């Protein structure tokens, strides 16, 4: 946590702890006049609670004392910390109006609200007054400038705590918290600036769960030396599909061509291999005998053949789930020494024992109903809970990629946080793309957490790129836009 | 404007 | 001066010490990256005194590390005061390199100098390392960026104290100081920008000396009201010019009319009168017959007469300096009763109880050359010598407007210092034409002191509007010039 | 080679070799300040081995002299041959420094490194101080300029003799190099310059192999007389695809298509000939009855009749290789009489004695995998073997087209090298497009010879016309990007 | 760069 | 085009 | 610059 961040650096490193509380004031300042162009304009009304919070707030209203065309306080706590009261001192030394009573119609007489209420110190629900001011700020239609996450949002799970502050702005102090990353507290954040107010940067750099950003993606990119040819880049093999769902095959086989793959070979059930080759005949879909369009045990050989001569094998999109295909999933997977992406209905029929036998590894993609039904919990108790992630993953031997609005991405010791993407992925076939993607990248050589952090990333961000609105994109269109993802990361 | 004047 | 701003912030305010100089260091650290653009490919050297200014440049160096391709500080210093040794504390427990001992060869290995040497706590000339030092920084061809004042630049003067530092920027606090707006320091500390680093703005605003700004100048400039017609806008007469001098008459009059003044009227030796209305038959030149081409007290009844129809006065350019003249100055601005604008020739001749016993108002405008006759010392004693401008603006009850590149404008309470212009009007004629503008917004109905700070900036900033190489500007270019720099100021 | 060619410029024209050294040293300062711009403000290091390259360097050292910041020449070898000898002597006399030994520290104080240590007299491995300084050489990010070829590279065969110099860019004398042709040599070449250094034009036409130029492949496509229909360019059959490869024949058959082939028919296992129809429905798709979705000799006559009423006949992309297959391809082109393009599974199982016992043409279009099998060789042993690659077209009486980042075609007399195309290329299908190609072009009324020089280089050069990233480009994409290669060729 | 990162 | 060939 | 002064 920042917590021991800012412990340290006050009592190791020697930095007092008001030096620390005025960088974090001006950084809101400067942040504001970013955003709103000139402050001299406009009337600030800034919220302030007891707390650290608070004694920021009342840095950033003492430094628009004179300089802009009115500020107010409201001192909302009861008792105030050392800093707190220091700064209250020096705000009113300065000339500061502070009052301690909250009008409804004191929101009339100002243009922005800067929210120092509660940061990281929020314990339990948001109640009385404290709420109803909240309340009234969210109807106000104001500008809402949040100081390091807005009030109730719990900065360590993204939750509202009965109520929170919905911010246009929210200025955070060295790093982002969990709280601006995961929903529903990222959407209530607004848009973020992280500032600098003076931690040395070894301590900001040991945080051990991190946003993947583009630099990160970029100097993961593989390599694509001049004298290669398609085995440089590796060869997967997708077992998918079913007489039910023949579309999942293709959608994974050009998600893996699409970021560089050399080889890309299907095995579906016999017609419905055709599918593949039709629309894409760059892909090999070699058919699968099955008794009734599904396959079993029968196919467990063959399937195994097909994987000496590949370097990663995806399964599970569109495999439908019945006790055949559980009992071919899983003898497969306890077989096969090649590292395996699982997936969908792989993950449905799968027995996590065969996980952690395996020596080879593993990458798991579910979404939080598949998930859910793979721990046996709720979709609730599963969503967005990074810490059974981790576990899960250190458990098991496994990467997994929890796919949501925000993705998780994590081996148990390393936790990476994906924010690419839009609506436009909420819509079936999204996810066997990415399975594609993460054997792909796996095939030239990253490593199963690499392979899956450029894979999420590039995924969201091809969607982005989407030129009409969002809730029209498909599959195939985002197929298209993964090599300008590619181009634009470069 | 806030922090310098040119 | 900043000493009291800095002292009543930190003791009756209660503003940590340690946060105005955390304040003072980041303040450098963004400005340099506005200039610089991102600042983490370049290597930063920083020089630190054992002073506060010192104190500044181990925040800097503090706030550098981790996030530049290298810096390191060179101590030059012995003692170090509190605030200082606090830094440099921060500075080493961060992880930064010091060392004691400067080698020449040392810039080699660096891009930018952080000049944090002496600042205001300058006292005496600079020699020994020092001095060395600042002698290979100024060989060095770096980047040079100076904290607070360049180190041997005395703060209240603007003079070198032995040798200083020339720097490409710098970053003072609070406010200019002298020692910026003056020469030779105007000209050593490059690039000016003033950072606000949390003094009250009620101490900020009490300091009584000022730079001439653009937005003074827009907040004087009259009104012209629609229903208006020449007589709303004054009257001036300026008595001028001589069988030597047929230019200077020309000049004034038509500085005059550039600024909006309705009627201008000049008195001047015939033929000589006949000059100004060939070249601008807007002038009024009225003929005054003399014995041998110069005005005397043959003339001073017609003079009086002339003057009784306008509002202001302006005398003395291209008058000649010859008892006569003399006697005709003198005696003609102890009986007018009306403002006066002193200029040249009869600033030369002027009895300066002549000034004191005057009801009405006056303004004169020397050059140095002239300043020294006036008080009987030499150019060096008066050149920027804004203390004496005031002792004789006060004693003398007038507003003086000491030319140079740096103009000072004082009525004795009230200093201004004008930083517009260029070389261009280091040429014949430019001094005539600021008389003109000057008696032309007194008609207008400016103040004195208005008028004079209205013109002074206004007369420079044409000269910058010329659009050729500036040594080319001529007086009559200049003048053409003057309504397009009105315009720009609006 | 080049020796021959200097020999009889110097021995039978006349030419002084002292002529030919000033021309090659004053072409790389011309080849640099094209490069780099002005190059009075780089400060140059010129490492000379005691050869004739050195002595190139020689000369290039005397004649940035005076010209540019700093020349300093690192004499690295022993003795000098006479031109060396003379053009130390001069550098010398122009008042050049020259330093026998050479510091890690010496890059440091220089800009540009021009490597003149070894040309086209390099023997066998690089060791000792030769390698240190290449590698302290290519450490050090300076620009590198090397002469003739960089040093290191075997100038025959493009492979590095233990170490190499890695060139920025490289000025080469009268003709490109084989070495800057091949990988890994054309890799380290960098930008390639070909300077005239006054050798007769006759001597350096008179060259055997070649690279495929822009040129040359415009003027060997075919002519479009506006009257004509789709019998003027020609019938392709494509005997391809199995029940495993269902895919292959479309991008052959496209292949041709974009072309410009008027008539093009595909024979593959019904119903995978159905895949055809449905993607690109101008294809003919002939399904073949087969008895367990491969070809087989029960297809054989259905295949020479199907062969008789087109001009050439394309084979083995996705047939398999199993015996039936073998049997079936071997007597199909025993029996066939018309030009053959024999690709993939049809290389893999052919006898070679079929190829010498043919009357009519055929050209082979393996990648060194295949090359390797069918001369059961390695692949190292294969891989940009030119000679290799001109003896088995020569002993087989076809043109052989031996795939790789570099492609090598040739008919035993002529041997052409392509350089266009990209990573892009480096996955499954890419090979299939260029099969189809060839055949097209060879319908048309080309040569096999010129069906396969003008094929290699637009297949690589529609490569490059993708829009985004390489790595996601897919053969659908590479047919649909042909056309455009074509008009931009033209 | 220096104060924020996006 | 007379000295170099790109 | 190098071959030529205009
Ligand atoms: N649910 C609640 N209801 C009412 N009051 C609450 C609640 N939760 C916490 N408080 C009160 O809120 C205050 C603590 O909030 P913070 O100001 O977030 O806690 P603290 O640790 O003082 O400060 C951390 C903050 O300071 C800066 O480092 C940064 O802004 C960070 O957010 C205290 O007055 C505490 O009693
Ligand atoms: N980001 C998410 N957040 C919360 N819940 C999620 C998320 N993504 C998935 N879920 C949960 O997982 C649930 C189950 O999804 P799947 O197991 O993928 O089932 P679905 O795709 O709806 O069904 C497969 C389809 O195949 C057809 O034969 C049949 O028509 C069926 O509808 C969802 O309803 C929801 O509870
Ligand atoms: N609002 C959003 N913002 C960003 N990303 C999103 C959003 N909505 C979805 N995504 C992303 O889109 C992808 C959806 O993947 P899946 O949930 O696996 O959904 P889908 O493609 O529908 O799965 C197809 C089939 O496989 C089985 O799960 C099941 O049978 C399902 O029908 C994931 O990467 C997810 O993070
Ligand atoms: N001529 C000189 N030669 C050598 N040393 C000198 C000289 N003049 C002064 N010093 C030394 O320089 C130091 C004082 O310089 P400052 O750092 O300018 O003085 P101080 O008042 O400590 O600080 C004022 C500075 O701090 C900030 O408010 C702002 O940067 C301001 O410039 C002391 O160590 C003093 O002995
Ligand atoms: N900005 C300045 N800084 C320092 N000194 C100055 C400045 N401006 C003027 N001076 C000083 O004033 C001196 C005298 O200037 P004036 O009194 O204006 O004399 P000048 O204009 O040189 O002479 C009038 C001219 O009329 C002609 O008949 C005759 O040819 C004479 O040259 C200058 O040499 C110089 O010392
Ligand atoms: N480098 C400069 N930068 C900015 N402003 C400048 C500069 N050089 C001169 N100026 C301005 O140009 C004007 C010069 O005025 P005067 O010195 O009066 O000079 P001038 O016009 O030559 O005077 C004409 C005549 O009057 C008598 O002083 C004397 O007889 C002189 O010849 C002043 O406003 C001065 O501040
Ligand atoms: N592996 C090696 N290790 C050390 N020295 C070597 C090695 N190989 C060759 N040498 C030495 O390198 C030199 C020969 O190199 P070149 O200069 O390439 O040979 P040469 O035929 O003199 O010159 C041909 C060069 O001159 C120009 O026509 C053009 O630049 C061409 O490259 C001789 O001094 C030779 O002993
Ligand atoms: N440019 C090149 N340079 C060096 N080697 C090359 C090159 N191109 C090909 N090769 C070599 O040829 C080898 C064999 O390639 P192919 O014979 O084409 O085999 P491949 O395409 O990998 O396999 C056909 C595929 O069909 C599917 O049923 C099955 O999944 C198999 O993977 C490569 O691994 C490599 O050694
Ligand atoms: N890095 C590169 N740069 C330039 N050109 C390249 C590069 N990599 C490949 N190429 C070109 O791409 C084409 C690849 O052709 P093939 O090696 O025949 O590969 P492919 O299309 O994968 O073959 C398909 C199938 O046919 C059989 O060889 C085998 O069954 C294989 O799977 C050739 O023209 C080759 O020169
Ligand atoms: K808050
Ligand atoms: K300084
Ligand atoms: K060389
Ligand atoms: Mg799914
Ligand atoms: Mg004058
Ligand atoms: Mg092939």
């Amino acid at each position: 946590h920042m917590k021991e961040i800012d412990e340290l650096t006050i009592k190791e490193y020697g930095v007092d702890s008001r030096i620390l509380m005025e960088r974090a004031g001006i950084s809101v300042v400067l942040a504001m006049e970013e955003e709103l162009g000139n402050l001299s304009d406009y009337r600030f009304l800034v919220l302030c609670g007891g707390g650290n919070n608070g004694g920021d707030g009342f840095v950033v209203a003492r430094n628009l004392l004179g300089v802009v065309k009115d500020v107010l306080v409201v001192f909302l706590g009861k008792k105030k910390t050392p800093d707190c009261e220091y700064n209250y001192g020096l705000y009113k030394k300065f000339g500061g109006k502070v009052v301690e009573q909250f009008e409804p119609s004191i929101l009339n007489e100002f243009d922005v609200v800067v929210d120092a209420i509660f940061g990281t110190g929020l314990r339990g629900e948001i109640t009385g007054e404290y709420a109803e001011i909240i309340n009234l700020v969210n109807k106000s239609g104001k500008v809402v400038v949040s100081v390091d996450v807005p009030s109730g949002i719990d900065s360590n799970t993204g939750k509202v705590l009965r109520t929170a502050v919905k911010a246009d702005l929210t200025v955070t102090f060295g790093v982002p918290k969990i709280g601006h990353i995961l929903f529903p507290g990222r959407d209530l954040t607004g848009k973020l600036k992280v500032a600098n107010i003076g931690h040395p940067v070894h301590l900001i750099n040991s945080i051990n769960r991190y946003v993947i950003t583009r630099e990160m993606v970029r100097s993961l990119l593989p390599e694509r030396p001049r004298d290669s040819h398609k085995g440089t880049y590796g060869k997967v093999l997708i077992i998918a599909g079913s007489r039910l769902y023949s579309g999942a095959p293709v959608l994974s086989g050009m998600g893996s061509l699409k970021v560089g793959t050399g080889l890309v070979k299907l095995a579906v059930p016999f017609p419905q291999n055709l599918i593949a080759t039709s629309r894409f005949p760059e892909l090999i879909s070699v058919p699968i005998d099955t008794e009734k369009g599904f396959f079993s045990l029968q196919n467990l050989q063959e399937c195994l053949e097909l994987s000496k001569d590949v370097d990663v094998v995806a399964i599970g999109p569109g495999l439908g789930n019945n006790e055949h295909v559980r009992e071919f999933v899983n003898e497969f997977l306890k077989t096969l020494e090649k590292p395996a992406v699982i997936d969908a209905d792989a993950i449905n029929v799968l027995d996590t024992s065969v996980l952690k036998e395996r020596k080879s590894p593993a990458v798991l993609t579910p979404h939080p109903g598949e998930m859910a039904r793979l721990v046996k919990k709720t979709v609730g108790d599963v969503k967005y809970n990074y810490e059974l992630a981790e576990e899960f993953a250190k458990e098991n031997d496994c990467v997994l990629v929890l796919k949501s609005a925000t993705t998780i991405v994590t081996d148990g010791e390393k936790t990476l946080f994906n924010i690419t993407g839009n609506t436009g992925l909420s819509k079936g076939g999204s996810g066997d793309v990415l399975t594609g993607m993460i054997a792909g990248f796996i095939a030239q050589g990253l490593s199963p957490l690499e392979a899956s952090t450029v894979s999420v990333y590039l995924h969201g961000f091809a969607a982005e790129l989407f030129e009409q609105d969002e809730r029209g994109l498909t599959a195939s269109e985002l197929l298209r836009l993964i090599p300008e993802a590619i181009r634009r990361l470069k | 404007a806030w922090l310098f004047e040119a």
